[PDB]
């Protein structure tokens, strides 16, 4: 209800989430990945990536 | 620290780092000692057999 009600009331990106069951645990988070510049490519190119 | 594992890690890291190496440069590993210990152990295994 909180997520749906404030979908467009305010400009801010508002999202409510059920806390994790274990403090250090994604609970449903399947994968986390760091896309990093390995060749000094540059920040703009990294953001385009 | 065992020498073979450290040498194997260094070699793997260099091989990974060469993938994005600037053109006109190449990696060279002129001096190492892990190969000799690996040969020595293999020969002693052969003698045991």
């Amino acid at each position: 209800d909180v997520n749906s009600s404030m979908a467009n009331s305010t400009e801010g990106e508002t999202m409510a989430v059920l806390p994790p069951a274990i403090d250090e645990l994604g609970t449903f988070s399947g994968f986390s990945l760091r896309l990093q510049d390995r060749a000094n490519l540059g920040m703009p190119a990294l953001l385009a990536a | 620290a065992n020498a073979v594992k450290t040498a194997e890690g260094v070699r793997a890291k260099i091989e990974e780092l060469k993938l994005n190496l600037p053109e006109g440069m190449e990696f060279s590993i002129p001096y190492d000692t892990a190969p000799f210990v690996k040969i020595s152990i293999e020969k002693v295994i052969h003698t045991l057999l």
